[PDB]
């Protein structure tokens, strides 16, 4: 991952996308 | 939260994996 | 809103509409 | 849903879901 | 239109379903 | 979790609401 | 392009790359 | 119906033209 | 301008959608 | 390229198709 | 982030992730 | 291409960095 900002749904699909199967915590 | 790390400011790939299980 | 199958992508969409700043748990 | 923007192919995502098979009209 | 209520605007899930067929 | 709830059950608004912090 | 028939989520997406906010009927 | 012009066979973008309101 | 501009990951998605696994250039 | 010419400014359907290998 | 198979929109969505601004070729 | 190395098989962080320009 790099150096842009990552906000709203576009953060939420980078969480998505990096954690996988894990799954996440939106906090 | 991730949203003032990642969305106010720049993060790093480490600091949004503090957010994964 | 239409109870359906949600996932993947569109799952996770879903509770940030839904949520949206809340915060959310997805596993 | 909660309190925030939906702009672009994200107002359509959110039609999307929340319409299902129905449907919807995007205008 | 839907744009203007929810884009422009914050629009209420009860809005957007109205444009549900 | 959510998945198993929403995606291989049948999902709803009522059980998305159930996993806002 | 010369893509094939598109389905579900890809069909909405195809529609509002092409239309945009001129607006679409999805059903 | 667009389903049987564009997903039950294929279609091209250009089609989709005819669909915009 | 009814059609907005294509930015981020928006871009990318038109970009994949309309060139397919045949491949395109990001730059 | 591509970026400048879809983000900064507007383009069309064409001209992305023109990024394509 | 995990270590799989990455194909389709999934790889899209990753090499911009990564690479940003910075573009790819993706073939 | 990154889709034969990524797609066929196993890639990863360092691996797609290899494919930014
Ligand atoms: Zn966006």
């Amino acid at each position: 991952f790099v150096n842009q900002h990552l906000c709203g749904s576009h953060l939420v699909e980078a969480l998505y996308l990096v954690c996988g199967e894990r799954g996440f915590f939106y906090t | 939260g991730i949203v003032e790390q990642c969305c106010t400011s720049i993060c790093s790939l480490y600091q949004l994996e503090n957010y994964c299980n």
